[PDB]
């Protein structure tokens, strides 16, 4: 009911890294502090390193393994996005704002950070897992991808939104936003994927699979909250972080036909900112 | 959860294989005790609360003037004589959430619902204690219940209109057109629905001052329209509501239609505008006999003729327009174009099927006009002249717009009271007070047709809700008798108390002497045939009240020949779907959608079991979408004889039946003399 | 021994236990009694039941209800829940 | 392709390195002879055209029946006694397609130049033939010509309005809003583009009779006029184009100005509403010292004073609002808000920018009222007085609306004749008989603004046209010092015509006495300075004409203080476009886009060369993108400090240059005088 | 040395069907014989056969054995090519030309075609046969990609780019030609992986390489023989068509490195005629 809809709203949302400049940026940059600059570069790894799995891993995966020719395309473009397009994106903006040295030991100490770790290894843990003809095992991959579009993506996303919202690094802002906006809809369509294998299985298999989803989110809520306290901390954000991480588990939880685990929080205004034909056979007209 | 949601929750929790219905009860009972009682502020005494309101802008000091206190206090006493308990946690939750008098923080509750009702009783009597006595008597007994806008506002200065709807024909001329967009941006700014007659403007193609092909049809003032609803919402408390109506003879029938297509392009898309179709009963017998059809470019019937399109008899000028070349017109199939609103109705319920000529073959004022066009319901049916708006500092010939004053018997109260002759008459004279208190400055056709016409609407629900705690199926042959004889006993009542009042104030509405009541057409159904009941089972029911027979009928049938009639048009059964809640009645005539509704209201799930839902009347609350549609029908074609405007009828589909079906109810209910046809509901 | 079956025309799954209820006639109708009645049009019977849903089937021992079963049923799972009752 | 297209596209068509601009006057002879000779309605004489053209309702009989028919034939013989030939195509391409009157078919062609002109001219006079023949003198030469409106539509029975502009007051009331949609589309159907000031309007958030957070803020209102401008699209042959304005301190600015995002979604968009920003040196003092800047709610401003916040002046009431706790605002950075206009212009050329201040301080009718917002061609800027429209059959408190009464001077064939004295008066003579011949029924404000005001826009045309045919650049100081010779005089000349006309007639504009021409402060800075040329080489080219000197400027100075001043408003440089083609004139006194227009018409490709374009005058036609915008800045400044009103001032931007580049050349703008800024064009 | 011009030559060609209005080929459509429209079905219904698995399976495979992100990324891209937009033009062309009952019964043809199924069979199973870590079978299953892209496609291209020439079918015929010019890019490409594994090996080991492959794509000529008679020998074409395959076996065997295999002939010649936000500072409001 809905491939040919998102094959569409893909391909209409192509876009390249060449298309925006980037050198600009060395305007705002300039004047941040250190500390702002040092949790920039770390989200911005943290966001790259977490976005390679899902190019090399995810997407590919999920494509393998989901019948229907008309879906593997879509996953295909969905793959080639990642791995084309977002991972260019980022090491573009990464070369525009810091020297080779200095990208180099960022990608070194978030490689070697405990909590962007424990995350990025726990979703490919889940990809990993998948069998073939396994159609539940497939469910608990696209229940990990979903959490990784539609979620643990945003603990990132916010800082350069928070930026972008303020009139700061508006390049790689820009970017930025174009390319969580392909992720919103990677997370949708994965999503739709995963409620069609959930649609098929019993009650207690359904009840089953959601305390999966949902034991699954609290391993990954906890570890983000400690990965938010690590990186925002400096800079005095991590309770507004904290909101928005909610807010976007609970449109991840929305894409598995899920209902909302967290209450209703409003965001910070800067980041918003940044954001059946039968014809008439007569004598019907005779009663 | 709060502890009556909880409550309330249990109604679905069966246990022993039963419904819950006991803790309904105890849901309000937890409702009022944990947050109404305690977030209601009390004043030591009655004056303290009326000084603390009018100072501080709650109520009108002006209707509170006509009465001493003594007066005020003993109608608020005897509101609270009946000691009314709400009997389902819905109906108290929302009172307190839509209609009771809240702060300016909307923190704390102002006013109870014998508060509510007392001080629009006071409204409504104007300087009369006894009346207002009676009033208070009424409403608290729950047989009639005021409109939405009328209960709500009623003696409030925080208030717009107690007018519920308001219809305005639209000229074809610039001038009438911001003209008409001003005037629904003024009455929907009042609160009420606005529904506007797009019949008379020309369509799309045509001359403007010699330069030819230059209008944008009606569909550009839809969009027009669509805009000024949407600036005119409310200010977001409620989506500013307006409905558009053409004829389907118009050129732009097909562009009409087009707007509210999923795949129709925003630059031709409407979404505030609900929109109504005007069917004569020349295109039903056109699409019978598949002949193709003609739509017609309005200005050249104008240019032609000196008359709009929608002025003339659609039937005898269909062959006279068809053979004039000076009358442009575009070849189109009536059967294509009724499956088109079959399926329109099935993808969105748009549009409105209005047939002209089954409200104007038993219309009492097809003299003043006939009826053109509904209201945003499709059940307000009543003659309108269109106004000729002029330039500035040039005098507008001003028309006659409709004003619709609502207002709803509640069948199971009134029935169980034996007082429908009481209730009706009080309610006609409620209605005739909200019609005359209520002036609109900005729209000089609405009010003088409001002045002039008088027209009152007094609708009727609870009729599901009576017959199924009466165990009486709402499609059986005993339910349809039984709205035969009330409604025919509502229709005696309403008429010899308009009858009264004309006589009381010496004064009938503008052109009555030229209507069907002053000739004595409207009555010959009545003098002829004796609507008492067929069925004993009916007939009990009506025990201890005097059924007007043929007799009674030709009495009453003199007296308005000798005193004339007061209001030009008097019953319309709206839909209500807000106010029945409080009243703990099925919305409207309708059949109802669910046994037990369901509805969310923040994070809490508030089950609504249906009025007197239990387990030895389950099967007769049939929900609407499992009953036959030509029984419905039958029994709004039942309804519909006895109320001179129309009815809000809607469709309740299932998805297994298709567009040939929705176009069968259609003709059916043509067939049968439904005048509108609401809503196409499909589940 | 009676099974009682409370449906209506407008009811899908009631349709579907017409004939399992003919094919149960055949085999069982000797010991068996099938009684059907339309809610529609016998709404007292049905209310009097504590019928709130169809299609209900009831099994009756002189008189008495002792087994109730709602929705679709197949054949083999009504002749179990009958043969409970014989 | 056409023989005369064909010659055209010989015009790139490179031969001995050098362009063929003589094929230019081969494709004029080869378009009139092969499609305008053949395809123009002959006639036996002039009495047979004019009555064929009367008789079929082409021209207008009460403007001809005031000349005897010898006196019509006459002024004829007068214009084709001149024997006017094109001299490139693309201007008789222009005439013949766009103002050239055709049948009602359009296969032919009923209008010569020659012929539109003689009717024009007759118009003028009204019934004075030596006055017919000096304008038929005037046009024919090319000296001055009548805006678009007007030399199309004057003496024509199909026509709209001679007004190219109407500038709209909106009050902050559902009434006024209604009354501005209506007359907004009345005014489009008359053709000229509507211009509205929303400053009045309070902004999102704010109240609706004590309700709080009730308004959607100007963003609905310009919904509403997008609508409404697109409603009246004049058949769709031109779109209908309308701005809207609202100042910088009003607190929608930003949702003013989100609206022309391009990534704003469409529910907040508008696409036929133009924007402008009006600016007041108080925001620019802000985002200079990079202080907090603060945005008010324009209904709070009048709840608190009484007084609107775009009629208070505020560089003086800004301090009192900040500190005034009764009014609501919020905080801004100015500078943000600067660079949120200069990327907005870059994206999409949007908004106008009026420097309120630059306006005011030469403002002569500061009385009657402040200049609060220009027109849609960003150059109009006259006193206005918003309108108080109360509800119906009740008395409206009319304002005043300003009115585009436009003419341009060609400033080539002016100079070559020597007649800037005659030309000025002439056209101001023409003007003041066209806004004088103006009564719009449905607009009450712009009516009576323009019986009161009788304010004319008197603009200038080939500016860079004539600096280049004689060998000065655009940028260079000899530039700059003949357009200052040349405005001080044409602003002598239409004084000393306005004082002339008050004398004759015994009248003058409404609340003259207060204006700085009663007073004498107008004329200070031409009794105190010299505006003679400073070059030879231009004081050479005002050789044959008195150049007006100190003491003729205290004559006139003394003749408008005894005789008074018939117009309030007398110049004001209109953008001139697709007339300017006609003219074979360079647009506007902007410096020209492109050396040679590469233009699509149809399945061709045409070539216009800008007039005179040669090998010796090549680098003197510099593109307006290389040119310098800091000293264009500087000649329309020059430029500006002879015209009353505003000029349409269009900056030509690099692609390379930024954000902060276009600030800059705002500042430099805002600091050298510049009143309004018209256009961003980016290349 | 060649991946980054690869990389920025596939995106800079980057295209979709619906950039091509194809309403003006349904008159030189209508006028063709009964036969050549059924061999044009049949010829693009081939094709789309073998884009489908090419974006399905051999690109996503091949991208997953090979090292290295950028490699990795152009692979990526060329398999969404193939599938979401190659295999995807062809429906556009048919839903243009075609009602849908002929358009069923030619991917009916597809399933039953034994040729075609036999292709397939061979294509796909070297494909599926790649051992992780084992560089022999990587190098196998290029070799039939690149007999897939610059040989196999060609018995189909035939009979478009025969039309093109002569200015029937002309918008198909656009989209046939840019689906062309990618393949020729994907071969050239694939071609130089496989040429990176063939020259790591000893020369024993590469006598046995050339002899797989010479052996393969004789065994796959053969049964392109009987496919192009069996879609040709109707509209009288087959000896000509059977010559330009021959020309592009000796192209593929080019691409990988080796010398061509078949002699020159000449190709009919109407076949041949068928191919900034800077910010604002105190100095700027002082002049
Ligand atoms: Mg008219
Ligand atoms: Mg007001
Ligand atoms: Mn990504
Ligand atoms: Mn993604
Ligand atoms: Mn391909
Ligand atoms: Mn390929």
């Amino acid at each position: 009911d809905f491939t040919q809809m998102f094959y569409n709203q893909n391909v209409k949302q192509f876009w390249l890294p060449e298309e925006i400049a980037l050198n600009g940026d060395l305007l705002t940059w300039k004047y941040l502090g250190k500390n702002e600059q040092d949790t920039y570069m770390k989200v911005l790894a943290g966001l790259t390193l977490l976005d390679t799995e899902q190019g090399n891993t995810g997407m590919p995966i999920v494509a393998e393994h989901v019948d229907g020719h008309q879906r593997k395309a879509v996953l295909n473009f969905m793959a080639m996005m990642e791995n084309a397009v977002h991972a260019k994106s980022y090491s573009n903006i990464f070369m525009t704002l810091a020297p080779t040295e200095t990208i180099n030991e960022v990608f070194e100490w978030v490689k070697q950070n405990k909590y962007l770790q424990k995350k990025a290894q726990m979703i490919v843990g889940l990809y990993k897992a998948i069998q073939k003809d396994d159609e539940i095992s497939l469910f608990k991959a696209m229940v990990a991808s979903v959490y990784l579009e539609s979620f643990l993506f945003y603990s990132g996303f916010y800082y350069p939104l928070y930026f972008y919202g303020q009139g700061k690094l508006m390049q790689s802002g820009e970017i930025i936003n174009l390319i969580l906006r392909d992720e919103a809809i990677h997370g949708v369509y994965v999503g739709l994927l995963a409620q069609e294998i959930y649609n098929k299985q019993t009650e207690e298999k359904k009840a089953e699979l959601r305390e999966f989803a949902i034991d699954l989110l609290n391993q990954l809520y906890e570890n983000e909250l400690e990965y938010t306290e690590d990186l925002y901390d400096q800079v005095g954000l991590s309770h507004d972080v904290k909101k928005f991480i909610r807010y976007n588990a609970n449109k991840a939880l929305m894409n598995l036909g899920f209902d909302p685990y967290f209450e209703e929080e409003d965001i910070n205004p800067i980041v918003l900112n940044g954001l059946t034909v039968e014809p008439l056979k007569d004598d019907d007209f005779y009663f | 959860v709060p502890k009556w949601i909880q409550l309330n929750n249990e109604i679905m929790i069966q246990k022993d294989g039963k419904f819950q219905f006991d803790k309904d009860k105890e849901a309000v009972h937890s409702y009022f005790v944990d947050y109404i009682n305690q977030n209601t502020v009390f004043f030591h005494n009655l004056k303290e609360k009326l000084d603390y309101l009018v100072e501080n802008q709650y109520y009108e000091e002006e209707f509170l003037s006509l009465y001493s206190f003594e007066d005020i206090k003993e109608v608020f006493k005897t509101a609270y004589a009946k000691k009314f308990r709400f009997p389902s946690f819905m109906s108290a939750f929302k009172f307190y959430n839509d209609y009771a008098l809240k702060t300016n923080d909307k923190k704390k509750i102002l006013e109870r619902y014998e508060d509510r009702i007392s001080i629009v009783a006071l409204f409504f009597a104007n300087g009369d204690t006894e009346k207002a006595k009676e009033y208070v008597n009424l409403m608290i007994n729950q047989e009639y219940q005021p409109s939405t806008p009328t209960f709500l506002n009623a003696g409030r200065k925080r208030r717009g209109e107690l007018v519920s709807c308001f219809l305005l024909e639209v000229n074809d001329s610039l001038n009438d057109i911001s003209r008409a967009i001003d005037i629904s941006m003024q009455l929907s700014k009042l609160g009420g629905g606005v529904s506007l007659n797009l019949s008379k403007l020309r369509a799309k193609g045509e001359a403007i001052k010699d330069v030819e092909n230059a209008t944008k049809g009606v569909v550009g003032v839809m969009k027009l329209l669509d805009n000024a609803f949407r600036y005119a919402d409310q200010m977001g408390q409620r989506q500013g509501s307006g409905a558009a109506y053409l004829n389907i003879f118009h050129r732009d029938i097909n562009d009409f239609l087009d707007t509210k297509k999923i795949s129709a392009d925003e630059d031709v898309r409407v979404k505030t505008l609900s929109i109504g179709v005007v069917i004569p009963d020349k295109f039903v017998e056109l699409a019978r006999e598949d002949k193709a059809a003609y739509v017609f470019y309005p200005h050249t019937i104008y240019k032609e003729y000196g008359q709009h399109m929608d002025e003339m008899d659609m039937n005898e000028m269909y062959d006279k327009f068809v053979d004039n070349p000076r009358v442009k017109k575009e070849k189109i199939n009536p059967r294509k174009l009724l499956e088109k609103l079959a399926m329109l109705r099935s993808e969105s319920g748009y549009p409105y099927i209005m047939f002209q000529d089954n409200v104007n073959k038993v219309h009492a004022n097809n003299h003043i006009s006939k009826v053109k066009f509904s209201n945003l319901c499709s059940e307000v049916l009543q003659a309108s002249q269109v106004s000729s708006y002029t330039d500035y500092d040039e005098e507008d010939e001003i028309g006659l717009d409709i004003s619709c004053n609502l207002g709803s018997l509640n069948i199971l109260n009134v029935m169980e009271h034996k007082s429908i002759e009481k209730t009706v008459k009080l309610a006609t004279d409620s209605l005739t007070h909200v019609s005359e208190t209520t002036d609109i400055r900005n729209a000089p056709a609405v009010r003088r047709a409001n002045k002039a016409m008088k027209s009152i609407g007094l609708g009727a629900m609870n009729l599901h809700g009576y017959l199924a705690q009466n165990g009486i199926a709402y499609e059986s042959p005993e339910a349809r008798d039984f709205a035969n004889t009330f409604f025919m006993m509502v229709n005696f009542y309403s008429i010899q108390r308009s009858a009264e009042i004309a006589k009381e104030k010496g004064e009938t509405f503008d052109q009555y002497e030229g209507s069907t009541y002053a000739t004595g057409e409207y009555f010959d159904k009545y003098v002829s045939t004796d609507f008492s009941p067929k069925y004993e089972k009916i007939a009990n029911l009506f025990e201890g009240m005097h059924i007007p027979t043929t007799e009674d009928w030709k009495k009453l049938k003199a007296f308005v020949a000798e005193h004339g009639m007061y209001h030009s048009y008097r019953l319309c059964i709206a839909p209500t779907g807000s106010i029945s809640y409080v009243q703990s009645s099925t919305a409207s005539v309708m059949p109802i959608m669910e046994r037990i509704e369901e509805r969310t209201y923040g994070n809490s799930k508030t089950y609504y079991p249906m009025p007197g839902l239990a387990s030895n009347n389950w099967f007769f609350y049939k929900e609407a979408y499992d009953m036959d549609m030509f029984k419905v029908v039958d029994m709004i074609a039942t309804i519909q004889q006895h109320i001179d405007q129309g009815i809000s009828f809607t469709l309740f589909l299932k998805d297994t039946m298709t567009t040939r079906d929705l176009n069968r109810i259609d003709l059916y209910a043509h067939h049968r003399g439904i005048k509108t046809i609401y809503y196409a509901r499909t589940k | 021994v009676v099974l009682a079956d409370f449906w209506a025309p407008w009811c899908g799954p009631c349709k579907m236990i017409a004939p399992v209820l003919e094919e149960l006639d055949q085999e069982m109708g000797d010991k068996l009694k099938i009684v059907k009645i339309d809610v529609d049009e016998n709404q007292e019977t049905a209310g009097k039941y504590g019928v709130m849903s169809i299609p209900t089937l009831l099994v009756l021992k002189d008189g008495e209800v002792v087994e109730t079963s709602v929705g679709f049923k197949p054949k083999e799972a009504l002749q179990e829940l009958v043969n409970k009752h014989l």
